[PDB]
C-alpha cells in the first residue's frame, strides 16, 4: 500500500 | 428552474471531458469525472421535491450551487484546452487535484443529492463552534467576507499573506470557502488557538511544505534526496483530506509516505526529528524550529 506505517 | 438548466450543463460539461479523456493513480479525472457527473444527476433530482432546500438565502444551497456549477464549468474549460484531440502532466495533476476536492466537497454537503450543509459538523470542535456562531446555517461564503468572519478571531495581514491563507483554504480554487474547505483546514492546522500561527510556521515559512502535489509528484520531488537520509517534505493527502502526507528518504534511501495520527503537525514533525527521521526539510541543510 501507498501509505506506511510510522517510522516512528 | 434556471438552477435544473445549469445541472443539465454541467453533466453535459463533464460527460464531454469524460469522453475527451478516453486515451490512473489518485487523484484521477478519469475516475473523478464521472463520479462527479453521477452526483449532479441525484442533486438534480432532489432539488425537484419540496423542501429539503434548507436554510434559504446566501450561502445556502442554492447559493452553493450556483457558485459551484460556475467554477466547475470554469475548471472543465481548462482540462478540455490542455486535453490532445513536462507542463501538460503538470497542469492536468493539478487540475485533478481541484477535482478530487470538488467531488469530495459536493459529496460532503450533497451526499446522495440531498443537502446537508445546515447540518455538517465540523471534525475539530472549537473550530465547528466558530462556524455556527459566525456563518450560522450557511454552508459556503465568499472569501473577502470569511477573512472578516475569521479575523474576529484569527486575523491575518492584507496583502501577501492574507493571498497565501486563501490559496490555502481554497481546495476547489472556486473563491469562496465551504464548510467543508473550513473542516479540513481547521483539521490540518489545528490546534485551534494558534490556528494562523501554526499555519504560518507550516505552510509559508518551513521549507518541507508542498501544496497542491500529488503522492506520485511527491514520489518523484524526493528522489532528488535519496542519497540524503533523514530528507522530508509534507503535503495534504489527496484521499484522505484533512490528513497530512509526510515523504520521507530512511536510511537506506527509499522514498516512503505516512500519514500521521490525529496530532498537531508541529508535535509529529518535533518528534520525528528527535527520533532521527524528519530532519532535512525538502533536503535542506536547517530544519525550522517548531517551539
Ligand atoms: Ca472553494
Amino acid at each position: 500500500q501507498r501509505y506506511s506505517s510510522d517510522p516512528t | 428552474w434556471e438552477e435544473a438548466r445549469a445541472l443539465g450543463r454541467a453533466v453535459r460539461m463533464l460527460q464531454r471531458l469524460e469522453e475527451q479523456c478516453v486515451d490512473v493513480s489518485p487523484p484521477s479525472l478519469r475516475d473523478l469525472l464521472p463520479r462527479t457527473a453521477q452526483l449532479l444527476r441525484e442533486v438534480a433530482h432532489s432539488r425537484r421535491a419540496a423542501g429539503g432546500g434548507g436554510p434559504g438565502g446566501p450561502g445556502g444551497s442554492g447559493d452553493f450551487l450556483l457558485i459551484y456549477l460556475a467554477n466547475l464549468e470554469a475548471k472543465s474549460r481548462q482540462v478540455a484546452a490542455l486535453l490532445p484531440p513536462s507542463r501538460l502532466r503538470r497542469q492536468l495533476a493539478k487540475l485533478a487535484i481541484i477535482f478530487s476536492h470538488m467531488h469530495a466537497e459536493l459529496h460532503a454537503l450533497f451526499p446522495g443529492g440531498k443537502y446537508c450543509g445546515h447540518m455538517y459538523q465540523l471534525t475539530k470542535a472549537p473550530a465547528h463552534t466558530f462556524w455556527r456562531e459566525s456563518c450560522g446555517a450557511r454552508c459556503v461564503l465568499p472569501w473577502a467576507e470569511f477573512e472578516s468572519l475569521l479575523g474576529t478571531c484569527h486575523p491575518v495581514e492584507p496583502g501577501c499573506t492574507a493571498l497565501a491563507l486563501r490559496t490555502t483554504i481554497d481546495l476547489t480554487c472556486s473563491g469562496h470557502v465551504s464548510i467543508f474547505e473550513f473542516d479540513v483546514f481547521t483539521r490540518l492546522f489545528q490546534p485551534w488557538p494558534t490556528l494562523l500561527k501554526n499555519w504560518q510556521l507550516l505552510a509559508v515559512n518551513h521549507p518541507g511544505y508542498m501544496a497542491f502535489l500529488t503522492y506520485d509528484e511527491v514520489q518523484e520531488r524526493l528522489q532528488a534526496c535519496r542519497d540524503k537520509p533523514g530528507s522530508y517534505i509534507f503535503r495534504p493527502s489527496c484521499t484522505r483530506l484533512g490528513q497530512w502526507a509526510i515523504g520521507y528518504v530512511s536510511s537506506d534511501g527509499s522514498i516512503l509516505q505516512t500519514i500521521p495520527a490525529n496530532k498537531p503537525l508541529s508535535q509529529v514533525l518535533l518528534e520525528g526529528q528527535k527520533d532521527g527521521f524528519y530532519l532535512y526539510p525538502d533536503g535542506k541543510t536547517h530544519n525550522p524550529d517548531l517551539t
